[PDB]
């Protein structure tokens, strides 16, 4: 556990588990946990980082 | 940038007598 995900990972992750989530019923935990971290490094001016 | 899990965590007339009680 000697790391920091990678933002493009996770949100890609995301958009797939959004996918997902319509023919195999999906944890929707996973989802929220992940939109939460995706705020955190969100900066006003030039969004994301 | 530095941080790891950890352990150490919580949740992760009348002379008569009656009725004394």
């Amino acid at each position: 556990g000697r790391n920091q995900g990678n933002t493009w990972l996770t949100a890609f992750v995301l958009k797939t588990f959004a996918q997902a989530r319509a023919y195999i019923f999906i944890d929707e935990a996973h989802i929220t946990q992940a939109l939460i971290w995706l705020s955190q490094r969100q900066k006003d001016n030039g969004c994301f980082r | 940038c530095p941080q790891l899990q950890q352990y150490e965590m919580h949740g992760p007339e009348t002379v008569r007598k009656y009725f004394p009680e």
